[PDB]
């Protein structure tokens, strides 16, 4: 944040400000199933069929 | 005062290349001594007469 | 660079490469040299011209 506002006496003051920094590393995941060809693609997508 | 990690070493500094593939290697001198031969199968069989 | 080309023997070998960095940081540099505007333009010389 900026300084608070400040009443004028004199002369000016300069004040600091100051910053900061978050670090975040990525993570890798997955998922598989196994099915057999003919179970469903060579026969019929009876299950499956919205795999 | 902002932290280390967002300063000269990451947040400000530019990436260049000009390193790259600038050390060569030796230039080939293979041909100066060898010459080449074709082959087309397993093995190459040479003969001569005397 | 590469693992140099070697017989195909026994089995296939996966292999790795190595990369290198370096770093270098600009720095800031200055010079100021003072004169009194009145001695400047109070010189007929002709020197003092080529500051």
């Amino acid at each position: 944040q900026f300084p608070k506002l400040r009443e004028w006496i004199g002369q000016r003051v300069i004040k600091d400000m100051a910053a900061q920094g978050y670090q975040i590393t990525n993570k890798l995941f997955e998922s598989t199933v196994g099915v057999k060809r003919t179970d469903i693609e060579d026969d019929n997508l009876g299950v499956y069929g919205p795999l | 005062a902002i932290i280390t990690p967002a300063l000269i070493s990451a947040l400000k500094t530019s990436f260049q290349k000009h390193f790259q593939d600038a050390l060569a290697t030796a230039p080939s001198t293979y041909l100066q001594v060898a010459t080449v031969i074709p082959s087309t199968t397993a093995s190459n069989t040479y003969g001569w007469l005397g």
